[PDB]
């Protein structure tokens, strides 16, 4: 399970 | 403190390290650093604990499942914590130069540092899982 | 074990 931080991560920049 | 292991090998344990170091940057970097300058240093540390949580879950398998629990515990915590910092960490650009301009970056250096102490807890449980799994190595 | 040193640096 990957999916939750991988969308904060594409938040930023 | 730690366990004594084997940590030629732990990439957990070094994922571990490269996020503190990170987590230390933020920390006497944000006096100096722009607000622009925000998103860089919030970034290496949103990266090494991707890198981090992905050498965790290729181990989750191998290993007890009340550790498996645990760990995946402190794994969402984890996400809950880059989320905060990531968000006190827009409001501190957004506030530059207002009232809260320096409140804002104290949420950063705590949200941080909190993000650093519990990234610490997974390195913990997973010393212990290993241990509880006949996994773990004494120093060579 | 020497990250115990590195993290009371975090203090």
């Amino acid at each position: 399970a990957t999916r939750e931080l991988d969308e904060l991560m594409a938040s930023l920049s | 403190p730690t366990a004594n292991l084997d940590r030629t090998d732990d990439l957990v344990y070094l994922n571990v390290m490269e996020l503190v170091r990170a987590v230390l940057e933020l920390k006497n970097e944000l006096a100096q650093l722009p607000p622009e300058g925000y998103v860089v240093v919030v970034k290496n540390v949103g990266l090494t604990l991707r890198k981090l949580i992905g050498s965790v879950d290729d181990l989750l398998p191998s290993l007890p499942s009340s550790s498996r629990t645990e760990i995946e515990g402190t794994q969402k915590l984890l996400n809950k914590d880059l989320a905060e910092l990531i968000n006190k960490m827009r409001l501190a650009q957004q506030n530059a130069v207002t009232s809260l301009s320096e409140e804002c970056k104290r949420q950063m250096l705590t949200a941080s540092h909190t993000l650093a102490v519990d990234a610490k807890n997974l390195l913990d449980a997973v010393d212990q899982a290993k241990v509880l799994a006949n996994l773990a190595h004494p120093p060579a």
